RNA sequence: AAGGCGGCCCCCUGGACGAAGACUGACGCUCAGGUGCGAAAGCGUGGGGAGCAAACAGGAUUAGAUACCCUGGUAGUCCACGCCGUAAACGAUGUCGACUUGGAGGUUGUGCCCUUGAGGCGUGGCUUCCGGAGCUAACGCGUUAAGUCGACCGCCUGGGG
């Protein structure tokens, strides 16, 4: 705002593996106000995931944060005729709580039979470097290193 | 202070380089009398000085000929 | 502004060097002047605005010296 | 080819464009590279990043001379003045010397008018 | 004197200012009509033409764009000699006198001591800024008056036409 420095509020941590990281992802994840189904297809494709790939769910959502997480954006300024981006780096809790938005919007988009797949494959493909949100990841890259002379 | 050729009453001569280096730059210009402290009436002798030791060569025009 | 680097030092010293011999010289002061042609009664008009609002500041300081704010 | 030892480097700084050219101390010149065809055209030619990415590619092409110590000459003040010197520093050349040719004239010709 | 005057050197020349003395002895001030000088643009006859650049041409923005912006560009700007005789030619303030509290400066002579080294003491000529009394419609001016008075000249008499 205009003024206002804003300490934001804790949410309650996920119930079953204790991680406030995951309690995002859900609250994220969830349409219309109703965790219970919400938490269901979080759940769910999460244990597709890890029987698939590795052991320490944890750990199993963690790898695609890391290959989805930005780092430098492009925020535009105007000042003639001509508005034109500037690059910006990302401060830590913009990165953890944006890779997860990609995230989401990517799996939405799929075609698949229903959503706990549509989420169970989105985070397998980002685990491996590769889909939706890994490529929305690549194009703030490039166009932030597109046009960055400008500072 | 600023009294460096008010003890020297004369005219301001152009033979005598080893006095006009000291007024001038790096680059050749002429220090303005606003630093040296000179005052106006020997300011312009001390310019006519160095305009008639430029033409015979005994001082650079510029920093890079 | 002709600088010849000295022996060993870090490249940024004779850098930074540098570009204080040239702010003495004055260099950009000069070609931005000489980018346009200014007629002869707007150069007098500007040096002599300059001058006087610059005599006012050099007043007004001893005005707001005497005075107290708080 | 011809194995120069010590050259110079010239930079044509402007207040829309950068040119960078290399040398020998004769003054037969070896290479350039320029923002404008470096991938910057329109607005962006004109900024110390595009400047310092065409000293980067004159630093190239020049590798069959073998170019080693540099004596760096700047001229037309611009935005590309000083970054374009730093770069070359990141090309690994030993610099010994700095200079400021720029055109000043003791009043000579009339400019062109000023724009409203 | 006003217009105006800016690298350096020479040879022709006008006007200011100061010190201390001599000389002439009212020789003075203003001035209708006249006479002279008078930026820039412009005109005539010869030269010169680098850079700028009216007219002109193309590109763009625009509803249009005979403009602003961009790319080129002729007269002109330069020299010699003649015309023109006008400007917001403006401190929008005619010239010459004497008088009327003060500060801060600039520039240029000087006569003393204290040539005690820097320094202090006084007297003239121009010029900048701030301000007291006074002035006035107010802004403001204010020892260089728009203050208090003389001497001559020029001009003004509702707005438009
Ligand atoms: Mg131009
Ligand atoms: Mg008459
Ligand atoms: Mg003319
Ligand atoms: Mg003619
Ligand atoms: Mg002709
Ligand atoms: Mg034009
Ligand atoms: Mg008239
Ligand atoms: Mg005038
Ligand atoms: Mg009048
Ligand atoms: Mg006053």
């Amino acid at each position: 705002p205009r003024r206002r420095v804003i300490g934001q509020r804790k949410i309650l941590p996920d119930p079953k593996f204790g991680s406030e990281l995951l309690a995002k992802f859900v609250n994220i994840l969830m349409v219309d106000g109703k965790k219970s189904t919400a938490e269901s297809i979080v759940y769910s494709a999460l244990e597709t995931l890890a029987q698939r790939s590795g052991k320490s769910e944890l750990e199993a959502f963690e790898v695609a944060l890391e290959n989805v997480r930005p780092t430098v954006e492009v925020k535009s300024r105007r000042v003639g005729g001509s508005t034109y981006q500037v690059p910006v780096e990302v401060r830590p809790v913009r990165r953890n709580a944006l890779a997860m938005r990609w995230i989401v919007e990517a799996a939405r988009k799929r075609g698949d039979k229903s959503m706990a797949l549509r989420l169970a494959n989105e985070l397998s493909d980002a685990a491996e470097n590769k889909g939706t949100a890994v490529k929305k990841r690549e194009d703030v890259h490039r166009m932030a290193e597109a046009n960055k002379a400008f500072a | 202070f600023c009294r460096f050729t008010a003890e020297g009453v004369q005219e301001i001569d152009y033979k005598d380089i080893a006095t006009l280096k000291n007024y001038i730059t790096e680059s050749g210009k002429i220090v303005p009398s606003r630093i040296t402290g000179t005052r106006a009436k020997y300011q312009r002798q001390l310019a006519r000085a160095i305009k008639r030791a430029r033409y015979l060569s005994l001082l650079p025009y510029t920093d890079r000929h | 502004p002709v600088i010849k680097v000295r022996e060993n030092e870090p490249f940024d010293v004779a850098l930074r060097r540098f570009k204080r011999s040239c702010e003495k010289a004055g260099v950009l002061a000069e070609v931005r002047r000489r980018e346009f042609y200014e007629k002869p009664t707007t150069e007098r008009k500007r040096a002599k605005a300059s001058a006087v609002k610059r005599h006012a500041k050099k007043l007004a300081r001893e005005n707001a010296r005497r005075t107290r704010l708080y | 080819r011809k194995q120069v030892s010590d050259g110079v480097a010239h930079i044509h700084a402007s207040f829309n464009n950068t040119i960078v050219t290399i040398t020998d101390r004769q003054g037969n010149a070896l290479g350039w590279a320029t923002a404008g065809g470096s991938g910057f055209r329109g607005s962006r030619k004109s900024t110390p990043f595009a400047a310092q990415v065409a000293a980067e590619r004159c630093a190239d092409a020049v590798k069959e001379y073998g170019i080693k110590n540099l004596e760096v000459m700047v001229k037309g003040p611009g935005p590309g003045r000083e970054s374009t010197i730093r770069a070359l520093n990141a090309a690994g050349f030993r610099i010994t010397n700095i200079t400021d040719v720029t055109p000043i004239p003791h009043n000579g010709c009339r400019p062109p008018k000023k724009r409203r």
